[PDB]
């Protein structure tokens, strides 16, 4: 999987 | 714990994350295969998940590909203009052999040069020598060395090495044979590798 751009800080 | 299966390289950060395939299991820097910096999924909006399911390009195309240019079956892949495929780190190594988008890095672009060299050297660190004189050997780049391997033959003896950017080496992409290479970096890298190994199996 990939983390969202959403949820990056 | 996640490792690149392009550099090798352990770091991720919300700038270039590690992330993984999620048919075949292979992980990769987004920025080391042209992925980093795209928006989230239009399957993602749905879910209120942190993360969005990926795919490499070969999984994408339903297919397990063999490389072009080396007998390896694992790692990651790119599609060539001519419906073929290629790992990254072999397109990368091999000289003569260019991405057509640096940013997205696909699609390769194969030549008749490129094809000319096929079998021409035989890989020093084959495993199985049936396969020592298929696709493509790059050699050592110390002095005038002539020891050759496979690309992903020396991935896995930690022998690839990149040359860090503020350096300013115009192909930053080099390997040394075992006689000429950087022990402590050898070591590490051979330590990423087998991390990685037992990571996918
Ligand atoms: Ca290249
Ligand atoms: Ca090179
Ligand atoms: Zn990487
Ligand atoms: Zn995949
Ligand atoms: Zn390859
Ligand atoms: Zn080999
Ligand atoms: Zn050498």
């Amino acid at each position: 999987a990939r983390t969202k751009q959403t949820a990056r800080k | 714990i996640l490792i690149c299966c392009v550099c090798l390289g352990d770091n991720s950060e919300d700038a270039d994350e590690i992330i993984q395939c999620d048919n075949c299991g292979v992980t990769v820097h987004e920025g080391c295969y042209g992925v980093d910096g795209e928006s989230d999924s239009i399957m993602s909006s749905a879910s209120e998940n942190s993360t969005e399911p990926w795919f490499c390009d070969a999984c994408k195309n339903g297919v397990s590909p063999s490389c072009e240019l080396c007998p390896s079956q694992d790692g990651i892949f790119k599609e060539t203009d001519a419906g073929r495929w290629v790992h990254v780190v072999c397109a990368l190594y091999v000289p003569g052999v260019a991405f057509g988008d640096i940013d997205k890095l696909r699609p390769v672009t194969l030549t008749e040069m490129n094809y000319s060299k096929y079998g021409a050297k035989e890989c020093s660190l084959c495993e199985d020598t049936r396969f020592a004189r298929t696709g493509v050997c790059i050699s050592c780049d110390a002095g005038m060395c002539r020891s050759f391997f496979h690309v992903t033959c020396a991935q896995r003896e930690g022998l690839l090495s990149e040359a860090a950017a503020e350096e300013d080496i115009a192909d930053p992409f080099f390997a040394y044979c075992k006689q000429h290479a950087d022990r402590f970096d050898r070591k590490w890298k051979r330590k990423n590798y087998l991390a990685l190994q037992s990571y996918c199996k």
